[PDB]
Formats: C-alpha cells, structure tokens, sequence
DNA sequence: CAGTCCCTGTTCGGGCGCC
RNA sequence: CGGCGCCCGAACAGGGACUG
C-alpha cells in the first residue's frame, strides 16, 4: 500500500484506443544510468511501481535543450501515449499584462518543489504508463514500472495540476478575501494592501496550507528579491518595467539580424513610446533566403536611430487603479504608422504601444485610425476590462463627415479632440450632386485580355476628345486610367462619367494612399480639384458619350 | 426523480470547443454572481480539465430593464442538436400569429430550470467565465438543468408546455400562442386593455404552475412593407435619366417586364450631366409602363420551408436602413426600412444591432425562423460592440460584407 | 448556358520577439 | 517538444468583366 494526498481527475482515454508500444530511438550515453537508480528512489517516495503481466505499454525518448543549470535533471518521453490520451481545455490562457495589475502593497513568491511529481495520476490510467529506455550502453535485456503521479511531458501534467492547485488555493482565498493569489506554473504571487509582518504571517500560513496537501515550499523564496523576473518582465509592486533589451549596432546587416532587431523593437514597444518598425519592415518583403545579404537604407537608419535614442533613457510603467479612469491617447506618427499611450495620472503611463497595420488595397486615415481605435479597446478589454477615454488628432467634423458618409457601420467610443498635429484630416470629397457649368467627361477604357493591349480616353460635352494607347494592361486598369485623363485635362471643377463599376469602389471611398501608383494620381489630382462630381451608367446601354466613347475606345 | 430524454449530438459530430471571449468587468461580475447564485440551486455544477468542451457566454440587460440576464451563445451546439430537435420533435407554426393586431413576447426560459437534463448531454454544456487580464483562470460549469437558450430545451419542454398552456388556451380558443426558443409570443386581436390583462392573465397561469417571468408588445398587423419606387419628376436632367436607367437596369434583374430602350435612347449624345432633357413620349409610356410593372408581385417568390432565410441590410445615412428577406437572389420574401432607433446619429454599431434584432423578431413572427444576416460592417468592428448592443435572448448567423453602393438605391 | 481573366478580401502553413 | 505578439508566402469565399 501507498497513501492518498489530494483529489484526483477522472482522465479517459480517446475511446477506441489503448495503450503504445515502442521501440527507442538515440539519447546522449553518459547521463542515463543515472536514472537506473533514480528509478529505484521514487520507487520508495510513492512516484513508481510495475508488474510483469498486466502492461501491453512501451514508450521512447526524445528531448529538447535548455541552457543555465548547474544540476542534471532525468527525463521521459510519453509521445506515443501522447497522441493517444483524451484532450483537454487547457488552463494557460495566456498571461496577465503587467499594466493590468493592480499596485499592492505587499507581494511575494512561493516556488512550489517536486510540483510535478506532488499530484496523484488518476488510478485507472496510471497503467498506461510503462516505458523502457537503454542503461549505459546495455547488459541484461530490462525491467519496466508504471507512474503514479503527473509525467513529464504529459498533457494532463499542466491541465491537472494546475486545476488541482488551484482548488486547494481555493478555501484559503475563501478564508483570506483580501489576499491575491497568481499562478504561473510552479511558482505562485502572493500579494495584500496589509502591514509587512501579518503579510509574512499569511505567507507562512499559507505555506501551512500547502503543506496540508504535501506541497512543499523552501526559504530560499525571497522577499528581498524583489523585482522579480517574470517573461521580460521586472516587477516590483509600485511600478513594472520591460527587461533592459539589447539593440545590435553591427555594420554587416543580414535579413535575419532586422527580424530579430524588429522582434525586439515591438516587444519594446509596449512600454518605450514611439517605436517605429516600417522601413525595417520593409527590409524583409519578399525575399527567399533569410541568409540573404541587406544593406540599411537611410530611412531604415534614421528609424533605427531616432528609436536608438528613445531606448537610450530607461523608463518604467505604472499600475492599474480601478478607481480612476482610463485614458487612451493616439498620435499619428506618420505613413500609416499610429502610437498610443495609456495612462491615468498625466504622464505616468500603464502601456505604450504601436498600430502600424496597413489594411486593405487602398486606405486613408480616418480607417486606419478607426482601426487603431478598435485595436487598442480589445488590448484595453482584454487587460484592464474596460474601454478608455480617446484622446484622437480628429476634428469631431472631420470624423462626423467620414462616418456619416461612408457605406458601412462605423463607430468610435466615447472620445475627444486632441490638437496635436498632424491632425487627421480627409483630402477631399466627392459632391453629392452635378456640377452645373462644369465640363463633363464621358470615360472609357478598355483592353484586350489576349494581347494584354488597350487604351483609354473621353468625350466631353464641350466636344473635347483624347484616346491615348496603352501597352500590358487589364480592363481595371485602363478604367482607372480614362479617370485619370478627365482629371489631368479637366478644370477645377469637373462632373465625371465611369462605367467602371470598379473604379467607381475605389474612389467613392475616398483613398488617401494606394498601394497603386496610379491610384496615388488619381488622389493627387482629386486633392488638386475644387469640386468633383463622379457618377456611374451601365455600359452598352448606349448611353450618352458612353456609346460614343465605347466605339472611340473600344476601337 | 423523473425521467431524462436521452439526447445526442447528431452523427459524425463532436461537442462545441468554441473559444469564450474577454468580458468586460461590468458583465464578468455579472457572470460570477449568477452561476454562484446557480450553483447554489444545484442548477450548474463546476467542472475540470477533463471537460474539454466550451460554449460562450456573456451577460445582456433586457429591453427598458435594469437585471442582469444570462446569455449562453450556443449556436455551435444548437446545430448539433439542430438534428435532434429539427429531425425528432417539430412545433407547429402558426399563419396567424402574424395577422393579430397585438403580439407579446414573455420570457419563459426560466421554465428549463425545472426539468432536469440527460446525464449523458451535461458534458456539452461546459461554459468557462473568464477572468480580467488573465488573472485567475476561467471558472467553468456545466448545467444541470434544462440549458437556456439551448433548441433542446424548449423541444424538451414541449409536452409540459402544452399542458401548463392547455387551460388558458381551452378557456381562450382564440388567442394565438407561439413558442420560439426561451421566448413564448402571445397575440390577439383584442382591444390593448383586455390584451394586456388576457397576459397577465397567462402570468399568472405560468405563476400558479410555477414559473417566473422577468414594452414587449408588437403590432404585426401594422408590418409595411417597402415597395420599390422610381421617382415623380417635373423636368429630368441627364444625370436623372442616368440614375434612372440604372436603377431600373437593376430593379429589372428582379422585374423582368422592365425596359431601358427608349430612355436609353433618351441619353444618346455627349451632354452636360446637369442640362434639362425633355421626355420623349415613347420612353415617357416606357417608363410609365415601368412603374406599372412595379407595383406587381414577383412572379414566383414564396417562402419554401426548407430553405434557410438570408436577410442583407444596407446602411442608408442618417439614421435610415434597409432591409431585405429572401431565400434566393432577388426573389423576397419581404423588403422594408428603418429609421431613428436608438443609436441614430450617435453610433452605427447600436442602430444595426437594434436592427439586426427586429428582423430577427418578424422573421421568427412570420416563419418561425431566425435569419442568417449579411452585415455591412468590418468584422472586428462588430465584434467587438455588438456585444454591447444586445437584448435579445437568441443570437442570428451573420456574415459580413463590403458593398459599395449600388445596390443602396433601395432607398431613394 | 461553361470556362477564361481581373480585384478585393479572410482563412491556414512558413521565420523573428516573449516563456 | 508547446501558447501568445508580429511579420513573410501560399490555398478558398463576394464581385466584376470577356470566350459561341
Ligand atoms: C508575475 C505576476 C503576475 C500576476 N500577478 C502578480 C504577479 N507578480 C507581481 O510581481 C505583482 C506585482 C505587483 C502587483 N501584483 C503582482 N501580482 C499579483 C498577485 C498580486
């Protein structure tokens, strides 16, 4: 007989599916015979067992290497046993942001020993478990056990335990409403807004708590350690920062040191305002091999420099208070790159971040703000549970005009004025009616798909014409480019005939920037023009100049 | 101790695994203390690792009501029962309930809490509530009894419906009672007053048989539908026929009897888009002609059972926006138009949510079923504040959609 | 009525950043 | 071996327009 510590979880198998059988697979030689003996020590703490009959179950070994220890630590490799065990909803959603913490007073850390080896497996599966791996090279053929605790590299190790953790920690939070407790792994924070030394009484009294369950937790746990070192992060309870960051100044520039430099520069970029990626993005567009060699283009480096001396001072970042609200500020740092701040108390910022993300063929700023906007409620949901105040470089004109203009539902919060230039603005506008006295231009385009050959031209009421050929282009194109002609030949205000359904998309959403040059043109010309006035008629109607320009140009 | 109609997600299928998505503190709260409440009443029990199954869930206030409700989004798992309920037991839906000159909505889901549930269909109940900025994990349940907003449970609940409801509508053989998911609707063409009270009335039966239920009232009768039209002009200039013989090129992909000849001719040469062109008569009988053709009926548009409701709504500016029906392009079952709910001239996202709620409402008054929507609105936009917007105890199919305007011109 | 193209717009498998 | 953040490249849905 051995003993019983602490409630165990009803695992089942896939159904329709048993236990594996293996053969090895190499391991470094030296290390193994350690585990020989190993073996027979958790044999006497409760951790192993075998018989010979009952298992048809065999496991092998392979593994992954981590660099800083000072002892060797035995592994096993369940794989197999793996793939084949019942899933299940995983306990690690993911991790707290710092910023979203509330300040606490007081908070500590227990580091939870044998964690692993601490949890009873569930009786039914322990059988599943068998393995067998080679002694030093090898002598006699072997012997075999069972586990009867958590396995390493199991998928219910991390489920399980930390559901079982986190049911013992339940009836002490009961008990103890104003502590708080976290949980990462093995090691857990603990925290009040009480007096140093009735803190040290609980953090005793809740090692007592864990010991009830035979979860043991050593002195080598610090209070005088603090910061504490958590994922990048320092964290002491007053204020959080990132964990200082190293910026490569190397003259030999591969495509592979600007990704790891961008890695860096985001993961920078939560907490150290004003980071900017894009031409180092650039850098990596389209390439085949990450070996390849990349010099730094001056943009690039006035980038990586004015960010040089933003990582130059350190800083630091704040913690949540509930009772006061939040505020999200946004500034337009330019070629559709977007910063943000969130702070409370003026100055004294929770997180910084960037929205840099270029959305869509053709975009303009408003979109991209309303984009950020959006971005940054999830991240504040997701973090502090609620959305902030805006504080937006947008006249609450410029922004009524957009919103209520455009085709689709759109909506920012609640949200103020900023004057903090660049001011968002829209470039220009479409009229809602014709324009009386202006010239108007019948339109047209066309190519041939075959040839990849066409032209595009007009017709104007005035009995001005133009039909200009073009070479390696598609129908889409040469719509857009018989808009173009009307603006280039056109005075400041002009009335605009399209049957490009197309073309039509394009402009009527008011594109501030293209990725198409020749859309770029067109915006530059429409931005030049007092009053534009763009309307649509189907084609072969036989409509108007549209008749006349279709057998102008599609001849 | 009674008995549990044993229930199955249907062939080839699994249970939901669908992920829950970050609450707000406000309804987080809200969560915690009602599942608390609720395990208390053995309602729902707490569940572990071994239950990887997840349904969504979030928390709404009712129209013009300041509690708190629960709102389980189990749209995943209700297909999967879709089979159980649709293939084993069907609810009759009544033609009339449309024609009374009032319809009530109650809230009856309380009811499914009564019932207990198969022991071997709990697992896929499984709902986490999240917690804020990771902090604590997820406390998941599953439930115990009959799960609100499950198709299982008003299909289960059947029987026990009928019986609690056959007084009331032996005693009223007149009045028109419809059940749709947690919600009952009960409408007559009596006077407001005595409607009013004939509610009440059936409060208090459902009270006496041991329900609770936390205005409601709708006027289908009143329901208009929106024709289309093409407009009454003195003088037409170039522009005009333009807009004209465009629209009528669509409005003829549903009318077919529609011509565009002779106002197409009627555009003919280059001209300044704002001059004054005068009808000829040919195209003027045309177009006369036209607007004849449509005050008609589509031949050959009427509602096929079988066949899922697709509803597409365009945003129209200021505070307008129309709608559409239909299971086949062009062929609708109903079109019509909104205009200043609530939201209007503020928020975009509030003014469709409200919409996309009363279309569901006369789709599930007139079929008995909810329509699958097409949104005019960026993905994550929706996302994020529909979850704010919401009163409704049932939650539509979307899908959305970019649609620069043409097919605006459903409205003037 | 099929079968071709040109646009635009989310989903899924390939490297850095944080464990 | 695994999650998250991002960037990079490939496969499907909507729409347009041509081949008799
Ligand atoms: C890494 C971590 C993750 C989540 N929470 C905490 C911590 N550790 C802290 O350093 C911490 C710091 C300040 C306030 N709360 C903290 N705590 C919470 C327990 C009081």
């Amino acid at each position: 007989v051995p003993i019983s510590p602490i409630e165990t979880v009803p695992v089942k198998l896939k159904p329709g599916m048993d236990g594996p059988k293996v053969k090895q697979w190499p391991l470094t030689e030296e290390k193994i015979k350690a585990l020989v003996e190993i073996c027979t020590e958790m044999e006497k703490e409760g951790k192993i067992s075998k018989i010979g009959p009952e298992n048809p179950y065999n496991t092998p070994v392979f593994a992954i290497k981590k660099k800083d220890s000072t002892k060797w630590r035995k592994l096993v490799d369940f794989r197999e046993l793996n793939k084949r065990t019942q899933d299940f909803w995983e306990v690690q959603l993911g991790i707290p942001h710092p910023a979203g913490l509330k300040k606490k007073k007081s908070v500590t850390v227990l580091d939870v020993g044998d964690a692993y080896f601490s949890v009873p497996l569930d009786e039914d599966f322990r059988k599943y478990t068998a393995f067998t791996i080679p002694s030093i090279n090898n002598e006699t053929p072997g012997i075999r056990y069972q586990y009867n605790v958590l396995p390493q590299g199991w998928k219910g190790s991390p489920a399980i335990f930390q559901s079982s953790m986190t049911k013992i920690l339940e009836p002490f939070k009961k008990q103890n409403p104003d502590i708080v407790i976290y949980q990462y792994m093995d090691d857990l924070y603990v925290g009040s807004d009480l007096e140093i030394g009735q803190h040290r009484t609980k953090i005793e009294e809740l090692r007592q708590h864990l010991l009830r369950w035979g979860l043991t937790t050593p002195d080598k746990k610090h209070q005088k350690e603090p910061p504490f070192l958590w994922m990048g992060y320092e964290l002491h309870p007053d204020k959080w920062t990132v964990q200082p960051i190293v910026l490569p100044e190397k003259d030999s520039w591969t495509v592979n040191d600007i990704c790891k430099l961008v890695g860096k520069l985001n993961w920078a970029s939560q907490i150290y305002p004003g980071i900017k990626v894009r031409q180092l993005s650039k850098l990596l567009r389209g390439t085949k091999a990450l070996t390849e060699v990349i010099p730094l283009t001056e943009e690039a480096e006035l980038e990586l420099a004015e960010n040089r001396e933003i990582l130059k001072e350190p800083v630091h970042g704040v913690y949540y208070d509930p009772s006061k609200d939040l505020i999200a500020e946004i500034q337009k740092q330019g070629q559709g790159q977007w910063t943000y701040q969130i702070y409370q108390e003026p100055f004294k910022n929770l997180k910084t971040g960037k929205y840099a993300r270029m959305r869509g063929a053709h975009t303009n700023d408003v979109k991209q703000l309303t984009e950020a906007v959006q971005k940054i409620t999830t991240e504040s949901i997701v973090i502090w549970g609620k959305t902030p105040k805006f504080k937006l470089p947008i006249q609450k004109e410029t922004w009524e005009t957009w919103w209520t203009e455009y085709w689709q539902a759109t909506w920012i919060p609640e949200w103020e004025f900023v004057n903090t230039p660049p001011l968002v603005k829209l470039w220009y506008q479409l009229e809602k009616e014709p324009i009386v006295g202006a010239e108007t231009f019948y339109v047209d385009g066309a190519a041939n798909r075959e040839t990849k050959l066409g032209k595009a031209g007009y017709v104007t009421n005035k009995g001005r014409q133009k039909v200009v050929p073009l070479t390696n282009t598609t129908n889409q194109k040469t719509e857009l480019q018989a808009i173009y002609l009307a603006l280039q030949d056109s005075g400041l205000e002009v009335n605009i005939v399209t049957n490009s359904q197309y073309a039509l998309g394009i402009i009527q959403a008011q594109p501030d920037k293209s990725e198409s040059e020749l859309v770029n043109q067109i915006i530059e010309q429409l931005i030049k023009k007092e009053k534009v006035y763009l309307a649509w008629v189907p084609a072969h109607k036989g409509i108007g100049g549209n008749e006349q320009v279709d057998k102008l140009v599609s001849a | 101790p009674i008995e549990t109609v044993p229930v199955k997600l249907k062939p080839g299928m699994d249970g939901p695994k669908v992920k829950q998505w970050p609450l707000t503190e406000e309804k987080i709260k809200a969560l915690v203390e009602i599942c608390t409440e609720m395990e208390k009443e053995g309602k729902i029990s707490k569940i572990g690792p071994e239950n990887p199954y997840n349904t969504p869930v979030f928390a709404i206030k009712k129209k013009d009501s300041t509690k708190w409700r629960k709102l389980v989004d189990f749209r995943e798992l209700n297909k999967r029962t879709q089979d159980f309920w649709e293939v084993q037991l069907g609810i009759p839906h009544p033609a009339g309930l449309k024609k009374k000159k009032s319809v009530t909505v109650l809230d009856v889901g309380d009811a499914y809490f009564s019932v207990p549930l198969d022991e071997d269909f709990r697992k896929y109940t499984a709902f986490t509530i999240p917690s804020i900025n990771n902090e604590t994990p997820g406390i998941r349940y599953q439930y115990n009894v009959l799960p609100q907003g499950w198709k299982g449970s008003p299909a289960i609940f059947q029987s026990s419906m009928t019986k609690i409801l056959e007084p009331f509508k032996k005693q009223n053989p007149d009045i028109v009672i419809y059940q749709y998911m947690d919600d009952l609707y009960v409408g007559s063409d009596l006077e407001i007053g005595q409607h009013r009270t004939k509610i009440e009335e059936l409060r208090q039966h459902l009270l006496r048989w041991g329900l609770t239920t936390p205005g409601y009232e709708l006027h289908p009768d009143k329901w208009t539908v929106q024709p289309i039209v093409l407009p009454e002009k003195d003088s037409w200039t170039v522009n005009d026929i333009q807009k004209l013989v465009g629209k009528l090129n669509w409005a003829s992909q549903i009318y077919p009897g529609i011509k565009v000849r002779q106002l197409s001719k009627l555009l003919r040469g280059t001209k300044a888009l704002t001059e004054v062109i005068p009808l000829t008569e040919e195209a003027e009988l045309e177009l006369a002609e036209n607007r004849e053709i449509l005050k008609e009926p589509v031949h050959g548009v009427y509602y096929d059972p079988s066949k899922d409701l697709i509803a597409e709504i365009q945003k129209q500016g200021q505070g307008q926006w129309t709608y559409q029906i239909y299971q086949e392009p062009f062929k609708n079952l109903k079109t019509g138009k909104y205009a200043r709910m609530r939201g209007a001239h503020t928020n975009d996202v509030k003014q469709l949510t409200e919409a996309v709620q009363k279309i569901t409402t006369e789709s599930i008054v007139i079929w008995g079923k909810t329509p699958k929507f097409k949104l005019p609105i960026q993905k994550e936009t929706w996302e994020t504040w529909w979850t704010e917007y919401w009163q409704a105890t049932w939650i539509p199919e979307w899908e959305f959609v970019n649609t620069p305007p043409l097919v605006k011109l459903w409205y003037q």
